[PDB]
């Protein structure tokens, strides 16, 4: 096969690893990692509360 | 002629006492406050419409 192809393929690869990159990021946004170590407060919202 | 009546002088009156002691208190207070749901769902929904039932 030519390098070209090559060329045309592993950057498709490359383009597809970012996009499932961006989806982890989404399904890493969903459990609320703490930002900063410290005291909690209270849960503002309950369980069954929709945020936007 | 006399009378002087001299009262005694020397009284040293009478108080009244208690004797205190020892004795185990407990401390509490009373704050006022409301009372909150365990759970509360705001029931908000999600895609566009009318309501058809």
């Amino acid at each position: 096969v030519s390098k070209q192809q090559y060329a045309d393929a592993n950057a498709a690869y490359l383009q597809s690893k970012a996009a499932v990159e961006q989806a982890r990021i989404n399904l890493r946004y969903t459990k609320v990692l703490s930002p900063i170590s410290g005291r909690i407060g209270r849960s503002a919202v309950t369980e069954g509360a929709l945020v936007t | 002629c006399g009378k002087s009546e001299a009262p005694p002088p020397a009284q040293t009156p009478e108080v009244g006492i208690v004797t205190l002691e020892a004795q185990t208190v407990t401390l509490n207070t009373e704050l006022p406050g409301r009372t909150n749901a365990f759970r509360i769902a705001e029931v908000r929904p999600q895609v566009n419409g009318i309501i058809l039932k």
